[PDB]
C-alpha cells in the first residue's frame, strides 16, 4: 500500500480554452518511488457529453504497468489561491486499473463555478488540480 | 460509492 500526490497547474485556464482540445493530458507522475507504475491526469473542459457539457470532467489514467492490474483509490481536489484544498471528489471504493485504462469524474465541478471570479479558482489564469493516490 | 465512470 503506498501512497502518492500531484498537483497539476494548468496555465491559461481561459486564455487558452480553445487551443485545449476535446481533452488534454498531463505529465506523468510515478508511484513516489519511480519504479514500477506510471500515472497521469485527463481533463475534459467540455465534459463531451450531453449530461456534463456544463461540466470539467477528470480523470486518473494508468500509463505504465507491470503487472495485469493495479488497484487504487483516487482523490481529486481544486487548489484555491491560498493554496487550501475545496471541492474535493473521490470514492472510498477502490478501481482496478489496466494499461490505458482510466477512472475519474465526469461531473467533477460545474464551469460557471469554475469560471466565477468570487470562488478565487483561478489566480493567475491558471487551475491548480490535485490528485491523491492510494496504490493496493 | 455511486459516483465514478470511465471513458
Amino acid at each position: 500500500v503506498v501512497k502518492f500526490s500531484y498537483m497539476w497547474t494548468i496555465n491559461n485556464f481561459s486564455f487558452c480554452r480553445e487551443e485545449m482540445g476535446e481533452v488534454i493530458k498531463s505529465s506523468t507522475f510515478s508511484s513516489g518511488a519511480n519504479d514500477k507504475l506510471k500515472w497521469c491526469l485527463r481533463v475534459n473542459p467540455k465534459g463531451l457529453d450531453e449530461e456534463s457539457k456544463d461540466y470539467l470532467s477528470l480523470y486518473l489514467l494508468l500509463v505504465s504497468c507491470p503487472k495485469s492490474e493495479v488497484r487504487a483509490k483516487f482523490k481529486f481536489s481544486i487548489l484555491n489561491a491560498k493554496g487550501e484544498e475545496t471541492k474535493a471528489m473521490e470514492d472510498q471504493r477502490a478501481y482496478r486499473f489496466v494499461q490505458g485504462k482510466d477512472w475519474g469524474f465526469k461531473k467533477f465541478i460545474r464551469r460557471d463555478f469554475l469560471l466565477d471570479e468570487a470562488n478565487g479558482l483561478l489566480p493567475d489564469d491558471k487551475l491548480t488540480l490535485f490528485c491523491e493516490v492510494s496504490v493496493v | 460509492t455511486p459516483t465514478a465512470s470511465s471513458s
